[PDB]
């Protein structure tokens, strides 16, 4: 929806870019360091998330 | 008769002749207000550019 824009089309593209059709579940040992939650399924975006 | 009035070649006749309005923008004229917004015109048009040239400010 744009006032300005032309009157035809309105693009409306979604905010992210994936489509996910199939998962992966990695299982392993953390250390104390680890923040996230024990047995807890969680989901993985980069590897600079990681570490912390 | 007329009033001379001092002049290189000594005393002459001075006059004025009447207003033309085809002199080009002088220095003076020129001002950071001026051009600062006016640039915003040079980029393309488009859905990515219709609010951000809107909302322009100085």
């Amino acid at each position: 929806a744009l006032s300005d824009g032309f009157v035809r089309l309105c693009i409306d593209p979604s905010l992210n870019f994936f489509g996910e059709g199939c998962k992966i579940l990695v299982e392993g040992q953390i250390t104390d360091d680890a923040t996230a939650a024990e047995n807890v399924v969680t989901c993985v975006n980069s590897e600079l998330d990681l570490v912390e | 008769m007329n009033v001379l009035v001092p002049g290189i070649d000594g005393m002459v006749s001075a006059g004025k002749f009447e207003y033309s309005g085809c002199c080009p923008p002088d220095f003076a004229d020129m001002d950071e207000c001026t051009l600062a917004t006016s640039y915003v015109g040079l980029l393309p048009s488009g859905p990515l550019w219709d609010r951000a040239k809107y909302e322009a400010i100085t």
